[PDB]
RNA sequence: CUUUAAUGUUUGAUGUUCUAACGUUGACCCGUAAUCCGGGUUGCGGACAGUGUCUGGUGGGUAGUUUGACUGGGGCGGUCUCCUCCUAAAGAGUAACGGAGGAGCACGAAGGUUGGCUAAUCCUGGUCGGACAUCAGGAGGUUAGUGCAAUGGCAUAAGCCAGCUUGACUGCGAGCGUGACGGCGCGAGCAGGUGCGAAAGCAGGUCAUAGUGAUCCGGUGGUUCUGAAUGGAAGGGCCAUC
RNA sequence: AAUUCCUUGUCGGGUAAGUUCCGACCUGCACGAAUGGCGUAAUGAUGGCCAGGCUGUCUCCACCCGAGACUCAGUGAAAUUGAACUCGCUGUGAAGAUGCAGUGUACCCGCGGCAAGACGGAAAGACCCCGUGAACCUUUACUAUAGCUUGACACUGAACA
RNA sequence: GUUUAUUAAAAACACAGCACUGUGCAAACACGAAAGUGGACGUAUACGGUGUGACGCCUGCCCGGUGCCGGAAGGUUAAU
RNA sequence: AGGACCGAACCGACUAAUGUUGAAAAAUUAGCGGAUGACUUGUGGCUGGGGGUGAAAGGCCAAUCAAACCGGGAGAUAGCU
């Protein structure tokens, strides 16, 4: 019917992999839903954009009755 | 008579088309496309009529 | 002669300690009322021309 | 398109307002909201709104 | 006030008379043995005509120019910014006049919070009433719903309803995303002041991703920042905005 | 139809046979009344068709007289041209080969002839597209402007209605 | 009759004739910043513009659009 | 009598062949139209470049013309070769 249009790609997904160093402040995952749920010392932003509240290695655990992902950041 | 039906019939049809071209809504490339057809058309439902005529003419003769 | 700068690029940037440049944010002139206060209050302060555009920046102003 | 801009502006002394906009058609009673006036630096009442 | 009429005051226009500016491409006189020109006399017009300056209309008669680009040559058609998905090869990005759809808004609640609730679809019954209108029960278990395209999310609900309310808040912001750049986005936290909550706490709009327009030029409100001798002022800057 | 796309429309005539022609039909894609319609005697180096006479136009070319062409003597150019020790084929290859591969064939050099190739010579393609090129031309493109036109003021006065 | 000197001589241009229209004379109109001059030493049986194109028979319908010719109560509208 | 008829000079230029590094930067040859007319020709004059003149072809204006020629702005500009 007329195609050939798209929109600019939003550069999404993860940041910063599991076990890399980040300073509290830095975007651990982009998304548009919550395919990933923030944990413990992450904060979930009003766009789902992830990030960290704190400095420490980033952990990915699959937790919850649910089986669901979450990012953490331990303390290293 | 029959022919003449026929292209009639051709007529209108490119009439229709003729008049697609402005109001924009139609290619003159698509014109020319289409115009030829009804040329295809019209040849062939000629053809048709001249087998015919041509089957009685046997009789006749 | 002298080489003319360019009078424009003089109302736009002025030279700064070190080197670069400082220079106002665009995007605060009008079409207010629809942006963020987070995002209009950002484009208040001065900001520094790119690694990139010194190049074109010291093309301009070279008396500055 | 339709939603007019306005401006509510301080209650108080200070010119200073917010601005949003409304649909005017079905909503043309004066808008009128508590927010922070930073000049007087209080929270004060904003009226007007086209 | 209506509408009206009339003397008057104001201001326009229209007409007629005059002669003396002005016109005479009527006549005659001299320069002059000259069809020019000048002066004179006369007749005819006569403050008109015409000309300068300003002004509205008309003005291809003339003049300078403009009349995009992509494109399976060009033209014709279509397209041009934004958003979702596939192509895209399990990080990002990735082309075609490749396959599909949407945006140029909406909402002072459709926002904030506190408390609360939970869809569809089918079976069975029973008012109209049906394959689906409401009601009961069971099954089911999120297929529903989400202001709107598609994708991702959503039960701790992001879905639904109420109370109180303005955080759709002002200053900032460690740190990070993403961009050639202009920019865009995310952000704990700090100070001021707020709303809900007994309280832990949540709130800097809306489940998220479209809903947009640089600079210049001005306009509007605020601030003695500047102010061409000085005091003001115009104008300029700064902050909010159109 | 100087107009008809389908179209060599259909019918008639002319011919052995006629996409043209003539005469008709109306289905006029898209004639039509001073951008004139329909006719029209004459005229026309005007367009189409027919016929008599004529004929080397042709079947199909023959002989002949003359100017060249050819030989000798005198004079004496030209375009062109990277360099040449400058063959045919089939293949290959910036895709149509004297020049590459393979192979065939060919003793060295003139002269008269012919034009199939040297993508042969000549002109930096005229078509085509591009350039934010040029130029003329058009117009209810933009913007100006001479001309024409409107008013005000000035040269420009006196009375009156 | 004319025409593309040098690829087009024609069915094109011109033509007599016809019509529309303008022009009262210091004419319209044209060359001229102007003065001047042509129009014409003419004067509407004249002169310019435009279309048609001997002659014959003729020349229908439509004035909305666009011109032009008039009118004008109203609406809007320049310098001042 | 006649923009009347045939036809030389004269004026034209319809067809063909030759020619095309020509005899010639438009011709020769054989035929062709006009030929008392809106005819043709000598001398001189006048009209000038957005201008002239044009029985109109965009023709002609010194071997040319959808804007002559010469000198100048001038080394215009050339995102092209
Ligand atoms: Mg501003
Ligand atoms: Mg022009
Ligand atoms: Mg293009
Ligand atoms: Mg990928
Ligand atoms: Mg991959
Ligand atoms: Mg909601
Ligand atoms: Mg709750
Ligand atoms: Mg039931
Ligand atoms: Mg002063
Ligand atoms: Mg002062
Ligand atoms: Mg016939
Ligand atoms: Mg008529
Ligand atoms: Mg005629
Ligand atoms: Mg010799
Ligand atoms: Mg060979
Ligand atoms: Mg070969
Ligand atoms: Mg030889
Ligand atoms: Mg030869
Ligand atoms: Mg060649
Ligand atoms: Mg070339
Ligand atoms: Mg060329
Ligand atoms: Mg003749
Ligand atoms: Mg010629
Ligand atoms: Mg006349
Ligand atoms: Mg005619
Ligand atoms: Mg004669
Ligand atoms: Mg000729
Ligand atoms: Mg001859
Ligand atoms: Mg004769
Ligand atoms: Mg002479
Ligand atoms: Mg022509
Ligand atoms: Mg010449
Ligand atoms: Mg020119
Ligand atoms: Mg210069
Ligand atoms: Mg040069």
């Amino acid at each position: 019917t007329r195609n050939g249009r798209d929109s600019e790609a939003k550069r999404l997904g993860v940041k910063r992999f599991g076990g890399e160093s980040v300073l509290a402040g830095s975007i651990i995952v982009r998304q548009r839903g919550t395919k990933f749920h923030a944990g413990a010392n992450v904060g979930c932003g009003r766009d789902h954009t992830l990030f960290a509240k704190a400095d420490g290695k980033v952990k990915f655990e699959v937790k919850g009755p649910k089986n669901r992902k979450f990012i953490s950041i331990e303390a290293e | 008579q029959a022919r003449v039906a026929v292209r009639n019939v051709r007529r209108d049809a490119n009439d229709k088309v003729k008049a697609l071209l402005k109001d924009k809504e139609i290619s003159e490339d698509d014109d020319r496309r289409s115009q030829d057809d009804v040329q295809k058309l019209t040849d062939a439902a000629i053809k048709k009529i001249e087998a015919a005529l041509a089957d009685k003419e046997a009789e006749l003769m | 002669p002298k080489i003319k700068t360019v009078r424009g690029a003089a109302k736009r940037f002025k030279k700064t300690g070190k080197g670069g440049f400082k220079h106002k944010h665009a995007n605060l002139r009008h079409i207010l009322t629809k942006k963020a206060t987070k995002r209009k209050r950002h484009l208040r302060p001065k900001a520094m021309v790119s690694k990139g555009d010194l190049g074109l920046v010291i093309a301009c102003l070279p008396y500055a | 398109g339709i939603r007019e801009k306005i401006k509510l502006v301080s209650s108080a002394g200070t010119g200073h307002f917010y601005t949003t906009t409304k649909n005017k058609r079905t909503k043309p009673e004066k808008l009128e909201l508590k927010k922070f006036d930073p000049v007087v630096r209080q929270h004060v009442i904003y009226k007007e709104a086209k």
